[PDB]
């Protein structure tokens, strides 16, 4: 069947028969096709959305149809007509049926080859390899005859087989034989026709892009070296409005596809840097809203990705940190904004997950960094109480929120949390509890500021003298601000930016008059007032002890 | 985009007090 | 930091604050403020209510350490007992330096304990120890007690019932000072022995049905950890390598096995190692573990004390839990019928739709 | 302008406890004593005087 | 299915013997200590000679003419380079058959001609640079060409081997990383030396050009998250494979350098790996004591075994001309695997 449906395959392009005169005849009738598809459609989004549990050890102890519509017939007569560059036929039957895809995964894996056959010639062009090319070369086989070294070259032969993909069998190269096959199709000339070919092929790859990986790299590299190309000219931002509804059109509900493969996403990244933060905003949150649900395979991986993390997350412990935190890596790296949810509200309201999560963030990349910081925007502002249901005391949650962003803040030092410090300087206008605790928690986790509630009279006095018995002091205090210098000094400068520091100074201090004029038992009311004047005190004394020189007569 | 549309400025934080001097009818 | 109320040296104040004690019990500030005077005490009270830390901070109080002088000297009933004290000394002397502690108990060559105590850098102030072990070293004059000024018992019930152990505590303190300040603690004193929240659950089901019903269980349920309560332990083990086997970490504690693995094995899952532990009644009483937010009963007790003791090792101090009960014969369902009665309280049959998990957290 | 102006550090001397660091502080000796210690002593009575 | 029957005759009861060396005879006489190291082992590219170097400071040698190390002379010298400086990397130079560069983590590069008929490696000369210059890793371009030195920061040196090691040029690695305190973990050179592949520890991947003597800066990849441990090559000139320390194995495309198979079993840090001469399987040692063999051209387990806490720190290294292997064994000993009736995987 597979030299029979071939030698059709040819004939099938050369004009000897129609195709519709081919396809209306053969065996698996239309009908039969559409319930098949409708099955597979039930099943499929059945498994996804309830899912299955997969015993381990349940119940281990006590005290041919579908084989035949995959492998002939119509599907495989497509698969042939697509190997053989023949795309137009495929193309118009899939414009109908887009459906079909869901039947097998290697039409999307001989569309993307196609394709990037089509881009390579322009991807060369740009973010130029040729003059790199010129480093593929095989060692010689070297030995040593008669006492000397003589160097032969290594001896391969040529096979002609039926597969499609090139490769090297140990000791042969393996070839398409059909060397033709690329007669029909002309490669891009300029990223122009990328976009317009782009409208035609991956907008029926569809969501099936991330299948075949490479392909999202070339494209995201092209779009660097693209925006890179006019970094001075005036039209720069036209340019990068463009490839953001690209990216956002095409590429990124792919890349929500992978399967633990970070580099891939480490790519797209490096390509959305360029954009305002607003876009990237608007691009995941939109991706987490309408996109997750109301398209069916995106949905099952996220689901499946969402299960899994779930999964991974019942079993974290102190004794099994070595290989868990290498997989939660991996997992939050590759589709993260569909995985880290559950993470956060794990760590929103269990002890010591915030711990280990704060540990395990050593490993992963900026995608994983801007969408953790996204999602922890998202909770801060998520309806909800802040005060607790009893009376005035504060939710048990803001605590370890806040005791989470200080671990960030202190251990990962590529994290960016700029933006939550644009949140805490915005909404400490309004007097929001979590400002303030999300910024004690700072001050007294990074900085190390301990307060002066409790001092013994000569601990009082060493306090303030020479260096050195100034230090001990503070060092018998259990204060540690002057290790801390460096994480300091970066947060202060995180602060510093914006111009932020007076605003913030006057902002706790008539932020703590207003507490005191308003009206409750006095027993919460001293307590309130004097918690807000020692934390400007503490404020000021990591203001003072950061910016010396000029930088402070600049910035305060 | 709600909180992030909160005005944010040194002229907002004014916010003069009350005078010292409290008149006359725990 | 409350005992800085019981004005102390500052040192000891923050080796107490980074021990984490803020707040005394009624024993402590009812004992500490008068045995810092010197005055003998005789001290009863409920089982782990601190006890240890009234004695311990008033002899961190008390000493001025001169070297080579042995002044404190602690006596226990059992060598792990021992090794306690001397760890609560360790912990209770973290900012003072000059002072040294050491224990003395069995199984061990008694040439070595000799070495450490002639030794300068290991000349101890103060010794906590068996009277056994320590009345063989005083007796062969190994250790010279001519200057104590503290003397401790723990436990000092059975150390005054016991014969052997009431003799070699009076040979220890019969060449000790007769001035000594001298404190005796137990939480047993009778008559007869100078100037002195929780969520309540249940499955009714049959058993060829729990193992695979609780391998969806501790799937959906969200925890931090998981007990287990069996009334065999031969069915526990078997659970345990079952759900080892199901990549849960899990652990088993039970009888029939050695002491030391069992000491190992409790220690190591009190420190977060791993998230599923199993055991019989051997913890139905004095555990006390915080972490646990789920308890599933896979067998249930013949008397609802029991119940009632295995339920208690969740929600410790008033707090948050969840528990969940199988029932697979008669006797369960009428353990059961008795508890409502006995407790006041309706453990309603678990739905199987789920229960929403904010409300046990 | 006085009262406020000033500190502590700036109106006390007690240069006792300088002299129980000094000794308690007796590799290379600890940097020779944390470079002599000292000379901040040195300063501080003469901010002192 | 033939490989992985290969692999498991050679992982069987006979077809292995034991590299008869100092500290074998050593480990033979206390037993029937503290492990020194192996701090480095490389072959010649002919497949006729190996040497190493544990941390004692003692470098072995051997000529093989044996598979069981039956007629192999051996040898044995005291700790060169210094008596109290230790080697930690040495290159075979390809050119000649007997000269050797030797570095110590010190200013000074030996280079040593070994003889064979008697048991003397005779210093043939020094290099010596910058006094505080401390370098510590010395390569040769395949075809003896280039000779490359590198720093553990802020120095990298070639030298042109043809006219008489002249220094040829230097380069600062502040100017290659361009990031907070990076330092390179590991090189290695391009099938015929045009380009020198260079991976920092915050995560980078570096393509330096070296082709008419003047280093340059092509291109540079955030290609980990972690440092990365080792760079290999495939000897037919078709991908490179980059292993790091973060749990991923990845195999770099080399016309186009982009990503195309990633092992995914792995769940540890890598702390070496190796490609047949064949560029037929790859053999993975993690950090948790364990070895795996993977197919290149799939992607999918084919054999796995355990070192079992034998020797933490294991080394393995596939023969330039033959497909045999040596590997670590039980006390810091190496362990030679054949099948005595294969020469070659082409002949099974």
């Amino acid at each position: 069947y597979e030299r029979y449906m071939d030698m059709c395959c040819i004939l099938l392009k050369n004009g000897f028969v129609n195709f519709y005169s081919i396809w209306d005849n053969v065996k698996p009738e239309m009908e039969f096709l559409q319930e098949y598809i409708q099955n597979l459609e039930t099943e499929l989004e059945e498994e996804s959305t309830k899912g299955v549990e997969n015993p381990l050890a349940m119940a281990a102890a006590l005290s041919k149809t579908q084989q035949d519509i995959l492998l002939f017939g119509k599907i495989k007569l497509l698969e042939r007509l697509l190997i053989h560059g023949c795309v137009i036929p495929v193309i118009h039957v899939l414009k109908q049926y887009p459906k079909v895809l869901y039947v097998s995964e290697s039409l999307s894996r001989y569309l993307g080859r196609v394709f990037e056959y089509l881009l390579n010639p322009l991807y060369t062009s740009m973010t130029s390899s040729g003059e790199s090319k010129d480093m593929a070369t095989a060692l010689m086989i070297t030995r040593i005859d008669n006492g000397i070294l003589a160097h032969k070259p290594r001896l391969i032969h040529k096979y002609k087989t039926h597969e499609p993909f090139e490769s090297l069998e140990l000791n042969s190269s393996y070839v398409f034989y059909y060397s033709e096959w690329n007669s029909n199709l002309t490669p891009f000339a300029s990223v122009n026709d990328l976009f317009e070919n782009s409208h035609i092929y991956l907008s029926i790859i569809g969501p099936y892009l991330g299948r075949i990986p490479t392909l999202l790299s070339k494209i995201s590299r092209i779009g660097v070296a693209d925006i890179q190309k006019n970094h001075g000219s005036e039209s720069l931002h036209v340019t990068i409005d463009k490839w953001i509804d690209y990216v956002r059109k095409f590429i990124f509900p792919a890349t929500s596809l992978l399967q633990n493969n970070p580099i891939a996403t480490s790519e797209v990244y490096e390509l959305m840097k360029f954009f305002p933060f607003e876009k990237r905003y608007f691009i995941y949150n939109e991706m987490m809203t309408k996109l997750s649900q109301d398209i069916l395979p995106l949905k099952v991986s996220f689901n499946k990705a969402e299960r899994e993390a779930k999964s991974i997350l019942k079993a974290l412990s102190i004794d099994t940190i070595a290989k868990e935190s290498r997989r939660f890596a991996k997992l939050i790296s590759t589709n993260p904004l569909a995985s880290l949810v559950p993470a956060v509200k794990q760590i929103e309201n269990y002890d010591k997950v915030s711990e280990l999560v704060v540990y395990t963030t050593k490993y992963f990349n900026d995608f994983a960094y801007d969408v953790l910081q996204f999602v922890l925007l998202l909770r801060l502002t998520y309806n909800r109480p802040a005060v607790q249901f009893d009376g005035v005391n504060q939710a048990m949650w803001v605590q370890r929120l806040s005791i989470f962003i200080a671990g960030l803040a202190k251990n990962c030092p590529n994290m960016d949390i700029s933006n939550i410090i644009t949140y805490i300087l915005k909404t400490l206008h309004n007097g929001n509890i979590i400002a303030v605790s999300i910024l004690k928690e700072l001050i007294i986790t990074v900085g190390g500021i301990r307060d002066l509630n409790e001092v013994n009279m000569k601990q009082l006095l060493m306090l303030n003298s020479g260096s050195p018995l100034k230090q001990y002091a503070r060092h018998l205090i259990y204060d540690f601000r002057d290790d801390n210098s460096v994480i300091s000094s970066r947060l202060t400068s995180f602060f510093t930016d914006q111009s932020a520091i007076s605003e913030i100074i006057l902002l706790l201090y008539t932020l703590n008059l207003k507490a005191n004029t308003q009206n409750s038992h006095y027993k919460i009311l001293s307590t309130r007032c004097d918690e807000m004047n020692t934390l400007l005190w503490s404020f000021i004394e990591l203001i003072k002890h950061c910016l010396k020189g000029k930088a402070f007569e600049e910035n305060v | 985009n709600n909180v992030w549309k909160i005005p944010t400025g040194l002229d907002k934080i004014e916010q003069e007090v009350k005078k010292p001097e409290g008149v006359y009818e725990i | 930091t409350g005992f800085k109320d019981f004005l102390l040296k500052p040192e000891l104040s923050r080796a107490i604050i980074d021990c984490g004690f803020e707040h005394p019990s009624e024993v402590q500030q009812h004992t500490i403020p008068q045995s810092i005077h010197g005055t003998d005490v005789l001290c009863q009270a409920k089982s782990g209510l601190g006890k240890t830390a009234v004695f311990v901070l008033s002899t961190l109080q008390q000493l001025d350490p001169v070297p080579g002088e042995v002044a404190v000297v602690v006596i226990c009933n059992a060598r792990e007992l021992a090794y306690q004290i001397r760890n609560e000394y360790l912990r209770f002397s973290k900012y003072m330096p000059d002072v040294k502690t050491a224990v003395f108990y069995g199984g061990t060559p008694i040439s070595k304990d000799a070495e450490l105590l002639k030794n300068k850098d290991t000349a101890p102030h103060i010794v906590v120890a068996t009277p056994g072990r320590l009345k063989a070293l005083v007796r062969e004059k190994y250790i010279d007690l001519s200057h104590v000024k503290n003397f401790v018992i723990d436990e000092c019930d059975k150390v005054l019932e016991e014969l052997d152990m009431r003799r070699d505590v009076q040979e220890i303190f019969r060449a000790t000072p007769r001035d000594k300040q001298v404190m005796m603690f137990s939480a047993t004193l009778s008559q007869e022995i100078q100037n002195p929240g929780l969520q309540q659950y249940y499955i009714k089901l049959e058993e060829r049905e729990k193992n695979r019903k609780l391998a969806q269980l501790l799937d959906d349920l969200e925890f931090n950890q998981v007990i287990i309560f069996v009334k065999s332990t031969t069915r526990a083990n078997e659970l345990t390598k079952l759900l080892n086997a199901s990549n849960f970490p899990a652990i088993t504690v039970h009888g029939h096995m050695k002491q030391e693995e069992r000491i190992a094995r409790y220690k190591a899952f009190k420190d977060f190692e791993k998230r599923i532990c199993v055991s019989t009644d051997v913890f139905g009483r004095g555990i006390d573990i915080e972490r646990i937010n789920l308890a599933i009963n896979y067998d249930l007790t013949n008397e609802a004390d029991q119940y009632l003791h295995r339920v208690g090792r969740a929600g410790r101090f008033g707090t948050k839990g969840l528990a969940i009960s199988f029932v697979s014969s008669k006797e369960d369902e009428e353990v059961l019928a008795k508890i409502q009665e006995r407790f006041d309280v309706k453990i309603a049959e678990f739905p199987e739709e789920g229960i929403d998990p904010s409300t046990y957290l | 302008t006085t009262f406020w102006r000033l500190s502590l550090y700036d109106i006390h001397f007690d240069k006792s406890l300088y002299d129980e660091r000094k000794n308690a502080l007796s590799k290379h000796l600890i940097q020779n004593q944390i470079k002599d210690i000292l000379v901040t002593g040195i300063s501080h009575q003469r901010a002192f005087k | 299915s033939v490989t992985s029957k290969y692999l498991q005759s050679t992982f069987s009861k006979g077809n292995t013997s034991h590299i008869e060396d100092k500290r074998f005879i050593h480990v033979s006489s206390r037993s029937h200590i503290t492990p020194n190291e192996i701090l480095s082992l490389k072959f010649h590219v002919s497949g006729s000679s190996m040497a190493y170097s544990r941390m004692d400071g003692s470098l072995t040698v051997w000529f093989i003419k044996d598979a069981s190390f039956d007629k192999s002379v051996e040898v044995y010298i005291p700790d060169c380079c210094g008596s109290d400086k230790l080697a930690t990397d040495l290159s075979w130079n390809p050119t000649s058959l007997n000269q050797i560069a030797v570095v110590s983590n010190s200013s000074e590069i030996s280079l040593l001609l070994i003889n064979e008929k008697s048991l003397t490696a005779s210093k043939l000369r020094t290099l010596s640079l910058g006094s505080k210059t401390k370098v510590n890793t010395c390569l040769y371009d395949p075809l003896g060409n280039w000779l490359l030195a590198a720093t553990k920061s802020e120095k990298i040196y070639l030298f042109d081997v043809k006219k008489d090691h002249s220094s040829v040029c230097s380069l600062n690695i502040s100017d290659i990383s361009q990031e907070d305190n990076d330092v390179v973990y590991s090189l290695a050179w391009s099938n015929g030396g045009s380009h020198i592949f260079i991976g920092f520890k915050s995560g980078y991947l570096a393509i330096l050009k070296a082709k008419h003597g003047i280093l340059e800066v092509c291109t540079k990849i955030k290609a980990h998250t972690g440092p990365i441990t080792e760079i290999k090559m495939d000897p037919w000139g078709r991908n490179f494979i980059t292993g790091s320390i973060d749990g991923n194995c990845y195999v770099w495309n080399m016309k186009s350098l982009c990503c195309e198979l990633i092992i995914n079993d792995l769940n540890s840090a890598v702390t070496t790996l190796d490609v047949c001469h064949l560029g037929k399987i790859l053999g993975i040692c993690t950090e948790d004591e364990m070895v795996y063999f993977y197919d290149l051209n799939s992607g999918n387990l084919l054999h796995s075994k355990s070192l079992a806490n034998y020797k933490t720190d294991p080394v393995l290294k596939f023969y330039p001309d033959k497909s045999w292997y040596i590997m670590s064994g039980k006390n810091d000993t190496l362990s030679n695997h054949f099948v005595k009736n294969e020469k070659n995987l082409i002949t099974y």
